[PDB]
DNA sequence: AGATATATCTACGTTTAACAGTGGCCTTATTAAATGACTTCTCCATGATCTAC
């Protein structure tokens, strides 16, 4: 068949400055753009999470064509010819050297900020009376939960068993490129909405919304719940876990809604184990 | 809601009814075309309320005012709550409530 | 809309009517060709309003001033709402509202 | 213009009339000497407004200045609108509006 | 094997003017921004804690490249060629020339105030008579406890034994940059939440949350415990110590809760000694 | 038993006046980024010539 895995992930609450764009003057602007309701939100690029997954695969001991020398801060190639059969990163993320190119199983979108960006900035200055042009500086930061959408094609993987390490990496994502010295923002998931279906149609993209414009509440969006009510997006193929489970269970008439008969687990590890068992049963692994 | 505020409101009503009784008494006292002294009576009531020196003073006064008011139906239905509220709470707070009731009786007539 | 704001507005009106009553009282008190003290009275009211030291202070004064105002219809219409507003709420916000009312009685005359 | 802009304009005019009253009081009180302080008074007013740190203190100072000003024709014509604007809107925005009114004060020709 | 030490510690109650932002007028603006529930919270820069740890390392042996003069108010470099193999400072905090550039072993987040900041302003005058433009000034303070989150990659240290001095310094943090003359705020911690695990998945972010407007109760949280109850963040990997232990032991059903079997020590020194023993055993020191 | 007129004592006076801060300052220094990168491949149009039917 043709099985695919789609998910929208929400991160914890903390101060983040992970995606500084081209800075102006003395202030290091973090990249931002418009989103729901026309309010500016801060974005963390999908390439950063792809790099984080590559680093996870490198660290866990898998082959990985691209080796990242941490001390040299340089990237080296184990072999000049890409071999998706042998290398996990070439299998999943694809390649184009300019065969020659691969489509790439993992398809990920940007990481948006659940809460609009007010414009908070932080001043940093070099200590000591001896002050030069590089003495003081301003760094922009944001206190938000980040949400990104990803989609992978199980069939497109050259080795079907490679889907397990990618899921493990998503649940155990290493540092996402940012400023860990002064804004160490953990990108570990704390609420998932996963869909594992044979049809492609996906209705879980950015299914998270804020209760108040400046708050750490992170309630489920009305559109997603309503669409589950209406009849599509089969609850048997739905996988929701994390902190949103409590809010869903505190909703009224929850025992009667179709959300009740969907895979919901308070502990994320249990939901991941169940989804991995389902995937291994479906793909003959 | 908020039962202590219920006691406060029924105290307001009790005070208003007692002063209604006192007003009826003084209207009965006067005769012929002289204007019955009521604004003067209100001023006297306020002044006597202001004059007090804690505890026994102004408590004997409130009891005497309730007695001279006559029969208080709200007090009749709410004996225990009113008595407990009067016995407790700072006397200054009760004086403030009584002054609010002084300004709160006009919608009666 | 936002019934708390409605209560705040009607409290402003109540305080304005009370100051109207006190203005009528002082105008009645003055005699001969002497200028009735109104600016002096307003400044005295503002000075006494600023002078206050929490709870009992300025709440006794609020109640006494409302009583001095006499018959006030806006307070007549709404008993429980204004009574609860006076008993509740931090006294400083009530001072803000009363001061505003000082500045917003002048529309009446 | 929408309603909010009209309310903001009346607030600016209200503050300007209050400053008119305060400056008139300053002129009358200190007619002795070459000239009463107004520029120093304006600087002190700005310093006091910038001193205010939260909604309570800033609203207290604003109400005190408003009552100190005197009769306020712009605040006469609009009681409820301006009162609700003051109570509801965040105190910082009120500070911007007051400072803009300060900078926009047209001297009397 | 990879190892990380994530932790969030809470400071003592007291006045704070540590991180003046811009000094708008006469008001030395204590730096602040929005946080949980949309209330303005005062912030202490993470670079301040990094500087405090640098100073602690310099004060007690522990060869560092950057020496703080303490007399000329200037920073001196013993050797411009940064050598993480020898210096503690280069090995721990990293460097950037603008060579190797390191990565930094310690990742810090900005300290947040556990209580919202209303106005907390203070006057300032200079004796009497002969007053100039410098005579009158204002200073903002804040009477709360501060909370920040930090994480070290243990394996990334060039010398694995260098993890011990940072723990000693965090337990014994010197003056954090701020108005020590007027507002002497000790940044020593009184309640610790440490976790020592072998995978990056890093919960125990700013768990300490009490709100309760103006108070000093400093209750732990509801979500963190929820997590602990659910099954992840296994208690064997958790370390809790400080005054928060007293509150924790008074919770009902604490004997049956999974939080009981975590390493709980009311005294901070005992918990730190136990954590040091565990780290030394695991890293082969 | 029903319908109706009558009787009920204080009370009063409830602050008069004058003021509602006078002064001086409303930040002094300094720094206003430090680096490096500024697409990456291919996909050509047209005519002479070779060659198969």
């Amino acid at each position: 068949p043709n099985y695919y895995l789609y998910g929208t992930v929400l991160t914890r609450y903390g101060l983040a400055s992970l995606n500084h764009d081209i800075r102006r003057g003395n202030k290091t602007i973090l990249q931002k753009g418009y989103w729901n309701n026309g309010k500016i939100h801060s974005f963390v690029g999908s390439s950063a999470i792809r790099w984080a997954l590559r680093f996870y695969l490198q660290k866990q001991g898998y082959l990985v064509n691209r080796v990242w020398d941490e001390e040299e801060h340089i990237n080296r190639l184990t072999s000049e010819d890409f071999d998706p059969e042998k290398f996990y990163d070439d299998d999943i993320f694809g390649f184009a050297l300019l065969p020659n190119q691969r489509m790439g199983a993992l398809g990920m979108n940007m990481a948006v900020s659940l809460t609009p960006y007010d414009g908070a900035v932080k001043l940093g200055a070099k200590s000591g009376r001896e002050k030069d042009s590089t003495s003081l500086h301003f760094t922009e930061y944001h206190a938000t939960r980040y949400q990104y959408y990803f989609g992978i094609d199980a069939t497109h993987l050259k080795d079907f068993s490679r889907i397990l390490p990618m899921i493990d990496g998503i649940m155990n994502l290493p540092k996402v490129g940012g400023s860990s010295n002064i804004f160490n923002y953990p990108f570990c998931p704390d609420s998932l909405v996963f869909q594992w279906t044979n049809h492609f149609a996906s209705y879980i993209s950015y299914c998270f919304e804020y209760c108040d414009p400046k708050s750490k509440e992170a309630k489920l969006s009305q559109e997603f719940i309503d669409e589950v009510e209406c009849g599509q997006i089969d609850p048997s193929k739905l996988w929701i876990g994390g902190t949103i489970v409590k809010d869903l269970q505190q909703l009224d008439n929850f025992e009667s809604s179709p959300l009740n008969k969907a895979h919901i687990y308070r502990n994320r590890n249990e939901m991941i184990e169940a989804l991995k068992t389902v995937i291994k049963r479906d793909l003959g692994l | 809601n908020s039962e202590e505020d219920k006691q406060y409101l029924i105290f307001i009503k009790v005070f208003q009814q007692a002063m209604k009784g006192n007003f009826a008494k003084i209207y009965a006292k006067t005769e012929e075309g002289k204007d019955p002294p009521i604004k003067k009576k209100v001023e006297r009531l306020r002044a006597e309320l202001n004059y007090c020196y804690d505890e026994l003073s102004f408590k004997e006064y409130l009891s005497d005012f309730l007695v001279r008011g006559g029969l208080n139906k709200y007090f009749n239905e709410h004996q225990e709550e009113i008595a407990l509220l009067i016995k407790k709470s700072p006397w200054q707070e009760i004086r403030i409530w009584s002054l609010l009731a002084i300004a709160s009786y006009k919608p009666k007539d």
